[PDB]
DNA sequence: TTTTTTCGATCGTATGTTGTAACTATCTC
DNA sequence: GAGATAGTTACAACATACGATCG
C-alpha cells in the first residue's frame, strides 16, 4: 500500500497506473481534485468508461460483477468509482468488498471515495488484499496552523498577489471549508483581472462560512482565547449541532481538571499525564489550564453544567446556548457575577 | 366553436392522442388536447414539447370554425362512456365548452387556445414513403437491442440511415448490437439520424397492420410520418452514433451451422439450470459437436451435448444466456448462422438464408 | 390596477439592481472574457435579487447580438425572456415538483439540441426540496453536462445540499441591502410613480425592512393604502406600532430607568395583542442575560441579534452590572411564582413593580 | 334555535366592532383600486379575522363592482352569506396539510372564475400547513395569475416562514375593550328581546378577556 | 353478571344525580326554552359523575317521545343507550384515539344523515388527551357544525384545552361532593342493597373520600 | 415418525396451514404448525392464537404414528424448493427431525406438541351443512357493505343469525346497511351471532364453487367451517349487534321502478364529474322523470335524463354515488325498485323481482 | 498515534414490494 | 364472427428509511 499525499500524487500518475486507487479522507475539494486527476491521467493513458455506484442497501451487486466481467464492443479498460457510505463498510459490505476484489481485473481500475476507515474497519480481508497492488491518498482538512501555508500555495498557484492581511482574512472567515476559500479565491481573480488583492478588495466579497466541531469548541475553552470560543459557538448553533453532544464533549476534559487539580498538589504534572496517558501534543495546553485555573473554579463550572444538563433533560428548556456561552466565559478568566450559577 | 360528430369516429382518434399524453405535465395546458374546427374538418392536436400526435376527422354536418383546448382524460371518459351510435355535439360558451348527447349534458372548462405551444415549422430534407410491413420489420428487428437507462445519449435510441435504395436500423447498448436493412425501392442521399425511444414506441403504436403506405419525412434536427389520418412528429437527439461496420469482426476464421430449435431448447435447459445470477454460461464446440456446461456460481452442472456443423478447431468460450437467448429469439427460422474468429472476439450471429439481419454480441470473461 | 408595486419595478437589466455589486461584477467579467462555469448557485437571504439576477443572465446568455453583460432588452430573445415564455428557458419550481419521476423526466429533456438559443439554460429555483433521488438524478446529469446546456441554481438554505453538488457549481452569496440602498431605492419608486412622501417615513420603512427589499416595498404599498394615496410619518408610525412587536426590550428600557406610567403603557400595549405572558417573561430574562453577557465581553452579542444590536450595546455600556443582576434574580423569582398568582397579567405587573421599585432581603448567613 | 354567534356574524362593514385600522385599509385600498393579491390577518382567537375576510371576499365579487361598501342584496352576496359561492373557494389547512393536497390545489389555479370576476382563496389555520406545503405556495403567490387573490387567517403568524411574510401584507387584530364588549352584548341582546342588568354584561364583559366570541 | 356497586348504580335520570344542581338547572332550562347548543364540555375533578351526565343529555336528546329533560328512561331509544349499542352515539375513547388520521376520518363522517335518531351525538371521553393536530382539525367543524349532529366533551384537565376550542363551547363546572352528599348517597346504596352499616363507617368513609364519589 | 409422500399431494395443504402464519410469530411456538400422523392420515394445523386452519390428506403408504411440530418457514422452502414429481420422506430421528428432500438431507427443530395451543373439545351451540354457492351468495353480497376500522367495534363485523328455518347475513358500517336471507331446509333456533371481519375473508377465500357441501357449527364463543378436508376455526366479537328492522325505513311510499342498466349507466356517466372526495350527486324525482345533477369544485356539472314509473310528488336528494353504484353492482338483477319516504330519510333498495335482499342508504344531507 | 448523543409519542414525505381486479389480445367453437 | 381463458398493466395496501417538533 503507497501512502501519499494530495501534493504528490500527480508525479505517481506520471510513473504509472496500479490496480486501485483509495482515496480517504474527509475534506471533500481534496477527494474531488484527486478523483479528477486519476481520471484524467486514465482518460489520456486510454481508459473510456466511467461507471460509477453509490454503496447503499439497495445496491445491486451483481450488476457491478457483471461490468467487471463483461467487455465492450468498442471500448475497453473500463473504470469504476465507488462511493462508500460515511459510516464505513460492514460486515457483509466487507464480504462483497472481497469478492469484487476477488473478481478485480487488470484493465478494470477501481476508485473508492469515502471517509477513513477505522481500527476495525481498516482491518478487513478486501483491504488486506488491496494493499499489495494499492495507492492510498490521505486527503486530511489542515488544522489553523497549516492554513495560511496552503492558502498561500493555492494563490501563488494561481499567479496571485495576496497580503499577509488578506491571507489572515481568508483564513479566518473559511476555516475549515477548503471548498468555499477556493470558490472565493476562483471569484477575487475573476473580479480583478490584475490579481493584485489588497486587504479592502478581499474584505467587500467575504462572508462567514467557517465549519468548526465541538472539539475545536474545547480546545478554544481550554486555551483561553474569548473571542474565539464564542465565535465557534455561535457558528455551532447557526449549524444545528446538537447541545448534548458539546456538554458530553467538554464533560470529559472538565472531569480530568479537577482530578488533575485535586491530585496536583503533592504530584508532578508528567507522573499524572503519563498515568492517565495524556495525548503529548495537547500536555502543554493542559498544564497551561490547569495554571490558569484556581481551585474555586472547576466547582463553579460544574455546577452550572449539571444545571444545564439538567434544564435540556428534565425541563425541555431552550436557554441551552445562553448558558453555554456564560459556561463559556466562566472557563476564560472573567469575574461572572454568580447570580447567574444559581449556586 | 361549434361541432356534431359520431362516437365511433371521434372514439379511436382520442385515444391514439392520448397516448403521449400522461401523468402530471410541467404545463397544465400540456395535459389538454386541442381542437380547431376549420374547412369542413376538426383536427385534434396533443404534445408534450417532445412529441406531437395530430389526428383529423371529416365533418358532414353543419359547423362553425373555432379552436380551443379541453381537458383530456375527462373529454375521453365522457366519450367513451356514452352508449353506442350517440350523435356528440360539441359547442363553446364564454369560458366552458358544452357537450351533448341525447338527453345528457356536460360542460368542461377550457383555457385559451392562443397559449397552447406548436412545435416551430420547419424544412424537411428527405422524403419517402413505405409500406407499413417494412418499418414494422425493421423496428421489431433492432428494438431490444436499444439501452434501457445509460448517461450516453446515443446509445438510448435507435440509428435510422438512408443510403442509397436502403434503409438501415442499428441499435446497440455497448454489450450488444443489431443491424437490419431493407430496400426501400427508391434511391436516398446518405444521410443518418439518432430517433428516441419515445418516438419509436409511438412509431410502433402508429402502425395497426394495415396496407395503408406511411410517408416519412427527415429534417435538419425533426422527423414526422404520415399514417392514413394520423401525422407524428418528433425531435432527433443530438450526437455522434458510434459506427457498426468498424465492430463488425473483419474476417471470422470460424462458422457453426446450427438448429434455431436445438439451440434455443438448450439455452432454455441452461437457464434452468442456471436461474442463478452473475456468470453465464460457457460452451465446447468441437468438430461436429457441441457441449453447454452452467457456470452459475457453484449449482450441479448437468452438461448437455449436441450435434452441429462445425468445422474448425474445437474452442471454448462463455457468453451471457440473456444475450444469447434474446438474438436468437430475434431470429425467427429453423437453422442459424454463426461466426467467430478466437475465444476472446466478438462473434456475429445471422440466419442461414437471409443477411438483412445481423447480431454482433462480445462475449464476456470467463 | 397599477399592478403590485413589487411585482412591477423586478429589474431588468443590470444597471437597475441595487447593490450586490461583487456578483454582478464577477458575472459581467466573465461574460466579456467568456470564462462561463456549467452550473451556478445563488444563496442568500429572502427578497434579495436571487432570482431578478438569474433571470438577467438567462436574459444575457442567450442574446441575439451575442453573449454580453449588457443585454440589448429589444431583440426576440430578450422579450420573450421578459414575458417569461422563451422555449428555451425551462424554469422549474423545484418546491411543486420534487419526486424523482419529475426531475427525471426534466434531465432526460437535455439530450435535444436547443431551437432558437445557443444555450438551453435550465433554472430551478427552491433546489433544497428536491428529494434524495432528485438530488441523485440531477448529480449525474451534472457530472458530465453537454456544452449548450448550462444550470442556474436559486437556493435560501445551501446547507441542506449534499456536498457532492455543491462541489460541482460555483456559489455566489448576496448580503442584506443595507438602510441607505433600500431608501434610495423606495425614493427612486416613489418618484416615478408620483406619490407624495416625507423623509422621515422612508427612513422608518428602510428601517423596518431589515436588509428585504420585498419586505420594504410590501410595507411601502401598505402604507400607502393606509395613507389614502400618500406616505406620511403619522401614518407610518402608527402602522409600524401595530405592527411593532418587540415589547420585551422596550420594557426592559423603561424598567431600567425606573419610569412607572411608560411600563403601564407598555404593558397595556402587549395586551392589546394576544401574547403569552411567560413568553414575554422568559425573553425578558434573555435579554438581560445577553446584557450581562456582553458586560463581561463585547463579543458576546453575535451577528443575530443585528436589529437590535443599538439599543443593547448602549444599555450595557451604561447600566452598571449591580442593577443588571438584581433585575435577573428578581424576574426569575416573578417567573418561579407567577403560576400561583392569582392572574398571569396580574402576576407579570407585581414582578415589573418589585423589579421597578423594590429590593430584596437576602438571608444573609448569620451563624 | 341558532347559537348568537352564527346569528350575529357582521354582514358589512358597519356591524363589526372595533378594528378601525384595518377597515380604514381596506377601504381605501378598495377606493383607491391599489389592490394586493395576498392578505395576511392575524391575532388572538374569537376577534373577527373569518369574518373580516368573508367581507372582504364578498366586497372583491360584487354585482355593482368593487366597492368598500358591498350591497349584501346581490346574488354574489347572498350566496357568499349562506357559504355556497362557487367562487370562494374555503380551505381549512388544519384537515388538509399534507402536500399531495396543496399540489392538487395548484394545479387547476389557472382557469378563469365561474361567474364572479376574481377566484378567492381563504385558507383558514395556516400555520397547521406543512413545511413542504409552505415551500409549494411561495411561486404562487409571488407570481398569481391576474384574476386570482389569496386570503389568510392564522392565530400564531411567527410560526410562518419569513418568505411567506414577506409575500403578503399583514393586518395584525387587537384585542378588544371591555366597552366595546359591553355595548355589543347590550345591542345583541336588545336586538333578541332578552332582559338584562347592567351589572351582568359587565361582569360579562369582564369574564370574556377580549375575544367576542 | 356479577358488577360493582361502582358501574351498577350509574345513575340513569336526572333524579338520580347528587348535587350539580346549577348544571342540571341549566340543562333543563336549555332543554325547555328550545335553545339548543352544539358544545358541551363538562369540566372538573374525578369521580363527579360528568360521563353520566354526558350520557343522561344524550339519551334525554335522542329520546323517541321528544326533546325532554327528563328521559322516560323506557323507550327503545333509551334502553339502546343504556346498553351501549345505539348506533347515533358515537362514544370516542381519546385517551387511544389521539392520532390525526381518525379524528380526519370521524370528521368525514359527520354530512350524513342519523341512522335512527334526530342527532348524530359524539361523546368524547378524556378529551385533553388528543395531540395539536387533532385539534385543530377539530376546531373548524367545531365552530358551525351541521344541524344533526352534537358534540360533548369530557375532561378532567381543562388547562391542556387550547384556548380556541374552549372559546366555542359551553363550559359547565362539576362541584366536589360534600361530606354530607357522599354519606346520604352512601346510606341510601347500601339499603338498598341490604347490608348492615353503622354511622361511624359511613361518616368516616365519606371522610376519607375526599369528595370523589367513585 | 417415518413417512413418505408425494410432492404433488403435499403441496397446497402446506400452503393453506401456512396462509395463516406471518413473517413475526412473536412466540416459539406459534411459528410452528403441528403434524399429527394418526391411523391413515396426516393432519397438519396452524394457529395465531386468533384463527386455526387444519388440513388432513389421507395417507396410504406405510407410516408410523406420532405428532410433533416443525417449523414452517422451513419445511414451505424445502417443499417448494424440490422438482416436479420429487418424493419427500421425513423421520423424527431423537430431538431433530430428518428430510431427505430429493437428494439433500436437511435437519429441523422439534418441540414438544403438548405446548400447542389448539382447541380439543368442542361443543357446538348450532350446527347444519348447506352448499357452498349459499354462503358465497351470501358473503358477496353483504360484505361490501362491512366497515373496516370504526370505534364501534361491533360494526367491523359480519352478523349471522339462524332464523326458523333460514339464515340470515347483515352487514353495515353506519352509512348504509345490507341484509341477505336465504332458506336452507333445516329447522334451527334463533341465534344471533357476529363474525369479525378477517374470518369473514378467510372463509370467503376459502370457497372455490365446489360440489361439496360446506358444514358449520356455532358454539359458545367460536365459529367452525369444515369444506372438503378443511377445518377453519375463529372467534367472535362478542359486542352485541343492533337490530336491523328499526333500521329499516317504516311505511315507505314513494317507489321508483327502474331498469338495473339503465341506472348503472346513468350513475356511471354522472360520476365523471362528480367531486372526487366526496363523490355527491342529487337526484330529481318528478312524475316519470329522474334527474341526475353532478358537479365538481372547478363548476363541471353534468347532468342526466332517465324515464321510470313514478307517480309520487316531486322530491329533491342527495346522495353518494359510490354506495348506489355498489349496491346496484351487487344487486345483479334487470329491474331496481327504490322505496323513500322523504327528502331526509333513509332510502331502501331492492329488485321488484324478488325481496330475497335489500340494502339501505343514509342520504347526505347538505 | 483520536477522542464525541436523552427518550417517548406523534406527524409527514418518498420509494419499494406484493396482491387483486379490470381490460385487451389470441385461440377455439 | 363471437365468446371464453390467459396474460399484462394499473391501482391500492403494506413496509422501510429518514427528517422534524414538543413534552
Ligand atoms: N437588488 C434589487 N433591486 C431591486 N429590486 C429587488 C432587488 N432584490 C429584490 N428585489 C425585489 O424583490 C422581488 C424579487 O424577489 P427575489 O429577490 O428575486 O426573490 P429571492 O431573492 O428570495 O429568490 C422583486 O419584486 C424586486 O423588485
Ligand atoms: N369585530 C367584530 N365585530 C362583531 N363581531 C365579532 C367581531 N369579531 C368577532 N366577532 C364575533 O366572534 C364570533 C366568531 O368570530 P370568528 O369568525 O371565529 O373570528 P376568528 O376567525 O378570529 O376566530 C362571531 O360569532 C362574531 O360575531
Ligand atoms: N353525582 C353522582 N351521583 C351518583 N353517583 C355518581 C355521581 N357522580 C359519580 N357517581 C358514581 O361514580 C361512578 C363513575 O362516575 P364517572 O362517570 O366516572 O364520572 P367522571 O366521568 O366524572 O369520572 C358511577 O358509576 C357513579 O355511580
Ligand atoms: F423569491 Al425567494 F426566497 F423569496 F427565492
Ligand atoms: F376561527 Al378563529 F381565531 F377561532 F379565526
Ligand atoms: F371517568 Al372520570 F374523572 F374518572 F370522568
Ligand atoms: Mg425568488
Ligand atoms: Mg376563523
Ligand atoms: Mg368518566
Ligand atoms: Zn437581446
Ligand atoms: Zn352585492
Ligand atoms: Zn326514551
Amino acid at each position: 500500500m503507497i501512502r501519499l499525499y494530495p501534493e504528490q500524487l500527480r508525479a505517481q500518475l506520471n510513473e504509472g497506473l496500479r490496480a486501485a486507487y483509495l482515496l480517504l479522507g474527509n475534506d471533500p475539494l481534496l477527494l474531488q481534485e484527486s478523483q479528477d486527476a486519476v481520471r484524467q491521467v486514465a482518460a489520456a493513458q486510454g481508459f473510456e468508461e466511467h461507471h460509477t455506484f453509490s454503496i447503499d442497501p439497495n445496491t445491486d451487486w451483481n450488476a457491478i460483477f457483471s461490468l467487471c466481467q463483461a467487455m465492450s464492443l468498442f471500448a475497453s479498460r473500463q473504470t469504476l468509482l465507488l462511493l462508500l457510505p460515511e459510516n464505513g463498510p460492514n460486515a457483509a459490505i466487507n464480504e462483497q468488498l472481497l469478492t469484487l476484489t476477488g473478481l478485480l481485473h487488470d484493465d478494470l481500475l477501481l476508485i473508492v471515495r469515502g471517509n477513513k476507515l477505522s481500527k476495525a474497519q481498516e482491518n478487513a480481508a478486501w483491504f488486506t488484499a488491496l494493499a499489495n497492488r494499492s495507492v492510498q491518498v490521505t486527503c486530511q482538512t489542515p488544522e489553523q496552523a497549516q492554513l495560511p501555508r496552503w492558502v498561500a500555495a493555492r494563490a501563488k498557484q494561481l499567479n496571485l498577489e495576496l497580503d499577509d492581511a488578506a491571507n489572515q482574512v481568508l483564513c479566518y472567515c473559511y476555516e475549515g471549508n477548503l471548498l468555499a476559500l477556493a470558490q472565493a479565491l476562483e471569484r477575487l481573480s475573476l473580479l480583478w483581472p490584475d490579481g493584485k488583492l489588497t486587504l479592502p478588495r478581499v474584505e467587500q466579497a467575504v462572508n462567514d462560512a467557517a465549519h468548526f466541531t465541538p472539539f475545536h469548541w474545547v480546545d478554544a475553552l481550554l486555551m483561553g482565547k474569548s473571542k474565539r470560543a464564542l465565535h465557534i459557538l455561535q457558528q455551532l448553533r447557526l449549524e444545528g449541532s446538537e447541545p448534548v453532544i458539546l456538554l458530553r464533549t467538554l464533560q470529559r476534559e472538565l472531569l480530568l481538571l479537577v482530578n488533575l487539580k485535586r491530585q496536583s498538589a503533592h504530584t508532578p504534572l508528567r507522573a499524572l499525564f503519563d498515568k492517565h496517558r495524556v495525548w503529548q501534543n495537547r500536555r502543554g495546553m493542559m498544564g497551561e489550564a490547569l495554571n490558569r485555573l484556581s481551585q474555586t473554579q472547576l466547582r463553579q463550572a460544574v455546577q452550572l453544567l449539571t444545571r444545564t444538563e439538567l434544564t435540556l433533560k428534565q425541563d425541555y428548556g431552550q436557554s441551552v446556548w445562553a448558558e453555554l456561552e456564560g459556561l463559556s466565559l466562566l472557563l476564560c478568566h472573567k469575574p461572572l457575577a454568580d447570580v447567574f450559577i444559581d449556586g | 366553436m361549434k361541432f356534431t360528430v359520431e362516437r365511433e369516429h371521434l372514439l379511436k382518434p382520442l385515444q391514439q392522442v392520448s397516448g403521449p399524453l400522461g401523468g402530471r405535465p410541467t404545463l397544465p395546458i400540456l395535459g389538454n388536447l386541442l381542437l380547431q374546427v376549420a374547412d369542413g374538418t376538426l383536427s385534434l392536436t396533443g404534445t408534450d414539447l417532445e412529441m406531437e400526435m395530430v389526428a383529423r376527422v371529416a365533418l358532414v354536418q353543419p359547423h362553425e370554425p373555432g379552436a380551443t383546448t379541453v381537458p383530456a382524460r375527462k373529454f375521453f371518459d365522457i366519450c367513451r362512456g356514452l352508449p353506442e351510435g350517440a350523435e356528440i355535439a360539441v359547442q363553446l360558451e364564454g369560458e366552458r365548452m358544452l357537450v351533448r348527447s341525447g338527453r345528457s349534458r356536460f360542460s368542461l372548462s377550457t383555457l385559451p387556445a392562443a397559449d397552447f405551444p406548436n412545435l416551430d415549422d420547419w424544412q424537411s430534407e428527405v422524403e419517402f414513403t413505405l409500406p407499413q410491413a417494412t418499418m414494422k420489420r425493421l423496428i421489431e428487428a433492432t428494438q431490444f437491442s436499444m439501452a434501457h437507462q445509460d448517461v450516453r445519449y446515443y446509445l438510448n435510441g435507435m440509428l435510422f440511415e438512408t443510403e442509397g435504395e436502403e434503409l438501415r436500423t442499428v441499435a446497440t447498448d455497448g454489450h450488444r448490437l443489431a443491424v437490419c436493412s431493407m430496400p426501400i425501392g427508391q434511391s436516398l442521399p446518405s444521410h443518418s439520424v439518432i430517433v428516441p425511444r419515445k418516438g419509436v414506441i409511438e412509431l410502433m403504436r402508429m402502425l395497426d397492420g394495415g396496407d395503408n403506405p406511411l410517408r416519412v419525412q427527415i429534417g435538419s434536427n425533426n422527423i414526422r410520418a404520415h399514417v392514413g389520418d394520423f401525422i407524428f412528429t418528433s425531435k432527433l437527439v443530438d450526437g455522434r452514433f458510434p459506427d457498426y461496420r468498424r465492430v463488425l469482426p473483419k474476417n471470422p476464421d470460424k462458422h457453426l451451422e446450427a438448429g434455431c430449435d436445438l439451440l434455443k431448447q438448450a439455452f432454455a435447459r441452461a437457464a434452468i439450470l442456471s436461474n442463478e445470477k452473475f456468470r453465464g454460461v460457457r460452451l465446447y464446440v468441437s468438430e461436429n459437436q457441441l457441449k453447454i456446461t452452467a457456470n452459475n456460481p457453484e449449482q450441479e452442472e448437468a452438461e448437455e451435448i449436441l450435434d452441429v456443423t462445425y468445422s474448425g478447431a474445437e474452442m471454448e468460450i462463455g457468453f451471457n444466456v440473456s444475450y444469447v437467448l434474446d438474438v436468437l429469439n430475434a431470429l425467427k427460422c429453423e437453422n442459424v448462422r454463426m461466426m467467430l474468429t478466437d475465444s476472446v472476439s466478438s462473434v456475429q450471429i445471422e440466419d442461414a438464408a437471409s443477411q438483412s439481419a445481423a447480431y454482433v454480441v462480445m462475449p464476456m470473461r470467463l | 390596477s397599477y399592478q403590485v408595486l413589487a411585482r412591477k419595478w423586478r429589474p431588468q437589466t443590470f444597471a437597475d439592481v441595487v447593490g450586490q455589486e461583487h456578483v454582478l461584477t464577477a458575472l459581467a467579467n466573465g461574460l466579456s472574457l467568456g470564462r462561463i462555469h456549467h452550473a451556478y448557485l445563488f444563496s442568500g437571504t429572502r427578497g434579495v435579487g436571487k432570482t431578478s439576477i438569474a433571470r438577467l443572465l438567462a436574459k444575457g446568455l442567450n442574446c441575439e447580438t451575442g453573449i454580453t453583460a449588457t443585454p440589448c432588452g429589444v431583440c426576440d430573445n430578450c422579450r420573450e425572456i421578459e414575458q417569461g415564455r422563451f422555449v428555451d428557458l425551462i424554469e422549474i419550481d423545484a418546491a411543486s415538483r420534487t419526486k424523482v419521476e419529475d426531475t427525471r423526466d426534466l434531465l432526460d429533456n437535455v439530450q435535444y439540441a436547443p431551437a432558437r438559443g445557443r444555450f438551453k439554460v435550465y433554472l430551478i429555483d427552491e433546489v433544497h426540496m428536491l428529494s434524495r433521488h432528485s438530488f441523485n438524478a440531477l448529480l449525474k446529469t451534472l457530472e458530465e453536462p453537454p456544452e449548450h446546456v448550462k444550470f442556474l441554481l436559486a437556493t435560501t438554505d445551501p446547507q441542506k445540499l449534499p456536498v457532492t453538488i455543491l462541489s460541482r457549481c460555483l456559489q455566489f452569496h448576496l448580503k442584506a441591502l443595507d438602510v441607505e440602498q433600500i431608501r434610495h431605492q423606495l425614493e427612486h419608486i416613489l418618484n416615478e410613480e408620483h406619490i407624495a412622501h416625507e423623509p422621515r417615513a422612508l427612513q422608518l420603512l428602510a428601517r423596518a425592512a431589515e436588509g428585504s427589499l420585498r419586505d420594504a416595498l410590501s410595507l411601502t404599498d401598505q402604507a400607502i393604502a393606509s395613507g389614502d394615496g400618500q406616505v406620511s410619518t403619522q401614518a407610518v408610525s402608527a402602522m409600524l406600532g401595530t405592527l411593532d412587536d418587540d415589547q420585551a426590550l422596550s420594557l426592559v428600557e423603561a424598567m431600567v430607568e425606573a419610569n412607572g406610567e411608560r411600563v403601564m403603557a407598555l404593558i397595556n400595549e402587549a395586551a392589546a395583542r394576544g401574547i403569552e405572558w411567560e413568553a414575554l417573561l422568559v425573553e425578558m430574562l434573555g435579554l438581560l442575560h445577553r446584557i450581562a453577557m456582553v458586560q463581561l465581553s463585547p463579543a458576546a452579542l453575535g451577528n443575530d441579534m443585528a436589529a437590535i444590536e443599538l439599543r443593547m450595546r448602549e444599555l450595557a455600556r451604561t447600566i452598571p452590572p449591580t442593577d443588571i443582576q438584581l433585575y435577573y434574580q428578581t424576574l426569575l423569582i416573578g417567573r418561579k411564582e407567577l403560576p400561583y398568582a392569582p392572574d398571569r397579567r396580574m402576576g407579570v405587573e407585581m414582578t415589573l413593580l418589585r423589579a421597578l421599585a423594590f429590593h430584596p432581603r437576602m438571608p444573609l448567613p448569620e451563624p
